[PDB]
């Protein structure tokens, strides 16, 4: 029984500086083990946020992360031009560590 | 030594006991 | 290995009346206090009403004689209804342990018309 | 001789004899010298097995780097070769004689083949056992005494002194053995001038350790007053050890040289290498201290190593 | 922020407790902090106690180290102790039946540390661990059965001091035989505080202006373990050994660094090695050094962890032929290893779970 | 710190390629080393990881039995032995990085080599 992790919006599509909201459903019960990751094309990814709860150094504080008992969301406050890259869910609470599905934002 | 002199006076109970040897024999 | 099933769930208008059941298979609650949770969107659980095994039955203020609620040893089942219903009580049920025990399910959501 | 004289007589009466064709002394002194013989034999045995017990305490335990300790070692050293020595050669010569008696003389082959090895190596283990206690006198003279070098530079004279006087007045003795004397074990009782050369050297480390004995005894009572920490650390416990086998084991053949006293010189040097381990392997401190604490160890090994709970769960909580 | 639960067996009771470790500092413990919840119709004429008891276990028995009784029945003490946020933040949630408790862990305590059992040895724990139990009883002295008390294993730990400390160097010099030039040789390290699979670093200045050569020169790390029950008895664990075929001529000049990595990978055969407490079957890694005021030990009565790295250079005993003779010059280079400060609560199990 | 990865290329199926992973300013035990694999235009994947330390190995299900991944401290350097290629197996290949104590996600990845089968 593999852990399968979705995520319900696939792109979204949205101006600059407007809030986005993101969900990210587990199919199990994890307890904090998310982590968020970004990468843009022809480029490596980079790890956003760790516990769902915790923030990575080096990360503008518009990255905001939570959690409500199965599900998990990322929050940015305010949408820079630079931010517009994709974004993929994690769970490191077993050894099957399983990605999200990926969701890609753009303007 | 003391005890040494007293090691060969043992000598004698031996020659003693030879001389009874070939005559018990 | 203890598992939770609870049954009722729909559409009705205010102040309407619903028959929330729910089963417990497993462990048995002969002398155990019985509780059913409330939720709320975004906030977290709640306790608004609480079944013990003689009949002391307790309410919370803000749902202070809004309903009853009832206890049966037979098929290990409770109930719990439904009375003066208000738009501000929308929310999934959830039915539980007074020590909030025995493997917390997901229940069904009940919302007024 | 006695037996020797008695088989030429025989064999020369056959041979002319063929050409013309107190009882009760014996009893007593058999019996009673047995209980003699294995008086000082179970105190050499003991201390034989307690020697060689203590030296390996010493060389097997780490504490062998401090030279303090590892020169008691050595000197248990010629207690092991004295006792072993004295054991030995009692063997031998019951062997030897038990042959001749039911196990006519020529025909037995080896009598004294191992005799000679053995007599030297007794004689040789009574002279360097004092030899020893003259070099503890003088090595704890500089301990407890005005000094300013550390433990170094002396400890190659410690071997010259220790087993250096057994290396040239032990020597002449061994041709005096088969020369002069030759008989039969090369120890006797012939002429009382040759042992003078054995007991001198001995005598010598005996008076001269009564000259370091008074100076030493003089030095640290003086100093004891004011500030020696007394028995607070090893500097007196070396004191009470030293300074006691000193004088006890040098009065011992002072008396003697000046059958009662027979027992009494056999019975208290039989229990010389029980005295000298006692004091300087067991009744130690730290070598004590340090004893038990791997016995602690071993029993502490033993009794360490013999050969519906719910689950954890989590709930929400509002910030 | 999420706390941790611990359900009774009979569904009857339950203990909330805020974090499982807790950071062991200098000269004070971080208090122990939770909320039980009792049923109701069921504390009629009854009380409520947590114990915080410690003991270190035996095999199969345990030996009492500390313990500590609070009451947090209905019935309450009129002199009551202040209440924590993370204790008062539960009670709002939980209700008005939530009894907060309270526990304050004396200074000079031995830490939450473990050893291996060993390949032939069964899965009864043999090193120390703190326990959190809750119950229903008349009095002390009544009888408390399995199935009604709740039972949580909670650790205390230690974390790496934020102040570096002095450069830890050693200094030697053995006398060979009679006649001989001094041996001298040198030892230090990079640093004192070393993390955990951080590597380690050892220089050496050797210098044998002697007749006698060096023959291969040993690098190795130990651990010390000072197991108390009623006599002080050290143990000894070589984690990391080195070996090095280098030789130095006489009347010649060396220099040299190695490096090593403390990790029980290796070290699983091993009986007795040292290891952090482990609240399951779940591995964990070599026990951290264990800081004391040094004012005293005063029979702590517990498992105290050192470590430091030993040198041993062995020589031929050149000249004579002294086939079996060899004398080993060696010093101790004493160094802390320890976590570093976190950020958040450690999960006590791997990380990615086998399953 | 920064770490890269390098010996990918065009295969044929049944090949075999070794991945080298040189990592600087970390070591091996002290920190996790996991693979992690994007196929084109899909999301990511795990497919290895290794932890040293404690010598735990793991293998994802799809790639179990072929993939064989070691450590080597003497260089500080990833290795990753891959076997018996299909089609279905081609992707870009990432060497991240991760905290073997106090795990908080792959923080660190390699540059990313491409596999064409
Ligand atoms: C001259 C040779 C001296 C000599 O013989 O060693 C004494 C030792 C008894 O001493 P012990 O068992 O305690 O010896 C331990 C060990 O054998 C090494 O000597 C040292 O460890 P390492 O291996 O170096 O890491 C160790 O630590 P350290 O105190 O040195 O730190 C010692 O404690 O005997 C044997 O080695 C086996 C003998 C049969 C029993």
């Amino acid at each position: 029984s593999d852990i399968q992790m979705t995520q319900s919006p696939s792109s979204l599509s949205a101006s600059v500086g407007d809030r986005v909201t993101i969900t990210c459903r587990a199919s199990q019960s994890v307890s904090s083990a998310v982590a968020w990751y970004q990468q843009k094309p022809g480029k490596a990814p980079k790890l956003l946020i760790y516990s769902a709860s915790s923030l990575y150094s080096g990360v503008p504080s518009r990255f905001s992360g939570s959690r409500s008992g199965t599900d998990f969301t990322l929050t940015i406050s305010s949408l820079q031009p630079e931010d517009f890259a994709t974004y993929y869910c994690q769970q490191y609470k077993y050894v099957p560590v399983t990605f999200g599905q990926g969701t890609k934002v753009e303007i | 030594h003391s005890q040494g002199t007293f090691t060969s006076d043992y000598s004698k109970y031996l020659d003693s006991r030879r001389a009874q040897d070939f005559v018990q024999w | 290995q203890v598992q939770l099933q609870e049954s009722g769930g729909g559409l009705v208008q205010a102040g309407g009346s619903l028959r929330l059941s729910c089963v417990v298979s497993g462990f048995f609650f002969d002398t155990v206090t019985m509780a059913w949770y409330r939720r709320a969107p975004g906030k977290h659980r709640e306790l608004v009403a609480s079944a013990t095994a003689g009949g002391t039955t307790t309410y919370a203020d803000s749902v202070k004689d809004r309903f009853t609620i009832s206890r049966d040893n037979a098929k290990n089942t409770v109930y719990l209804q439904m009375n003066s219903l208000k738009p501000e009580d929308t929310a999934v049920y959830y039915c539980n342990t007074f020590v909030r025990s025995l493997s917390w399910g997901q229940g069904t959501q009940v919302t007024v018309s | 001789q006695v037996m020797d004289f008695l088989f030429e007589k025989w064999k020369l009466y056959g041979d002319q004899c063929h050409h013309n064709l107190e009882i009760e002394v014996q009893k007593e002194v058999a019996k009673m010298y047995s209980s003699f013989q294995v008086m000082y034999t179970v105190g050499y045995s003991l201390s034989l097995g307690a020697l060689l017990l203590a030296l390996a305490i010493l060389g097997g335990l780490s504490k062998l780097h401090c030279t303090r300790n590892a020169i008691h070692a050595n000197l248990f050293a010629s207690f092991v070769l004295k006792a072993s020595s004295v054991l030995v050669i009692d063997g031998l010569l019951r062997t030897r004689y038990s042959q001749k008696i039911g196990d006519s003389t020529w025909l037995s082959d080896g009598a004294v083949a191992g005799c000679r090895v053995a007599a030297v190596f007794m004689q040789y283990g009574i002279v360097a056992n004092y030899c020893w206690l003259l070099v503890e006198g003088l090595y704890l003279h500089n301990l407890l005494g005005l000094a300013t070098l550390p433990e170094r530079s002396f400890f190659s004279l410690y071997l010259g002194i220790g087993w250096g006087a057994p290396m040239l007045f032990v020597v002449p003795w061994a041709v005096v053995k088969c020369l002069f004397e030759n008989v039969q074990c090369w120890t006797s009782n012939d002429n009382m001038g040759f042992w003078w050369i054995l007991r001198f050297p001995v005598f010598l480390a005996i008076l001269i350790n009564f000259f370091i004995f008074v100076r030493i005894v003089q030095l640290l009572v003086a100093k004891l007053r004011a500030r020696q920490m007394h028995h607070t650390d090893y500097k007196f416990r070396l004191a009470k050890s030293t300074l006691t086998l000193i004088p006890l084991l040098g009065v011992h053949e002072v008396v003697f040289a000046f059958s009662a006293k027979l027992f009494f010189d056999l019975f208290l040097s039989s229990f010389q290498g029980l005295l000298v381990a006692v004091l300087y392997c067991f009744l130690n401190k730290e070598v004590q201290s340090e004893l038990r604490r791997r016995w602690h160890r071993w029993r502490l090994g033993k009794v360490l190593w013999e050969e519906e709970s719910c689950t954890t769960a989590s709930s929400s909580l509002a910030k």
